[PDB]
């Protein structure tokens, strides 16, 4: 993220009264050698952060200079996809009946570990390996 | 990107009267047509 404006993207974290669009873009691109017109399948799965939530507490520390805050997502990894030939990855209802709070609770680790460098490891309200490796599922059509 | 309004593009094609063939591109083009160009700028990404 360019300085000044990661520093806004900060700013925003810590005061800055914004909703960051948390775009979770779960793009399922197949082939066209079996068919599939568009397909890739996308859907962002959007998450307007709410003005310095504890989510984006977390996010203020995080990217004040510490690397040790798990960035609570609202349940949103989209665990069961409907995905079909078309363009979008619209998860099944009922499989997660809420799904937006329904899908699975992910979790977010900056590390910056200066030596900032600076990672970014996506991880799982629940991460067993699933901040190395998500399991999900994608019901293809 | 901002998708013009009615009012955009009235701006648009006003802008552009004077020559008929540019005012007649914008005002052809039905509104909420002509989207806005607002590409970021800003570095970050070092190159390599």
């Amino acid at each position: 993220i360019s300085p000044p404006s990661r520093a806004q993207m900060k700013r925003e974290l810590y005061n800055g009264t914004a909703d960051i669009t948390l775009r979770f873009t779960w793009n399922f691109q197949r082939d066209l050698a079996k068919g599939g017109t568009v397909e890739y399948a996308n859907e962002k799965h959007m998450l307007a952060l709410a003005p310095n939530s504890t989510a984006r507490r977390q996010l203020a520390s995080l990217l004040e200079g510490t690397s040790d805050q798990s960035v609570v997502i609202p349940n949103l990894f989209p665990k069961y996809i409907r995905a079909p030939n078309g363009p979008e990855a619209n998860p099944v209802k009922q499989l997660q009946p809420n799904e937006e709070a329904d899908y699975l609770g992910v979790r977010i680790q900056l590390r910056r570990e200066q030596g900032f460098l600076e990672w970014w490891v996506i991880e799982l309200q629940e991460c067993r390996t699933d901040c190395n490796l998500l399991p999900m599922v994608i019901f293809s059509d | 990107i901002i998708p013009f309004t009615a009012q955009a593009y009235e701006e648009l094609s006003r802008q552009f009267d004077p020559q008929p063939l540019a005012m007649q591109f914008i005002s052809q083009y039905s509104p909420e047509d002509i989207v806005t160009a607002q590409i970021e700028g800003s570095s970050g990404a070092l190159w390599r």
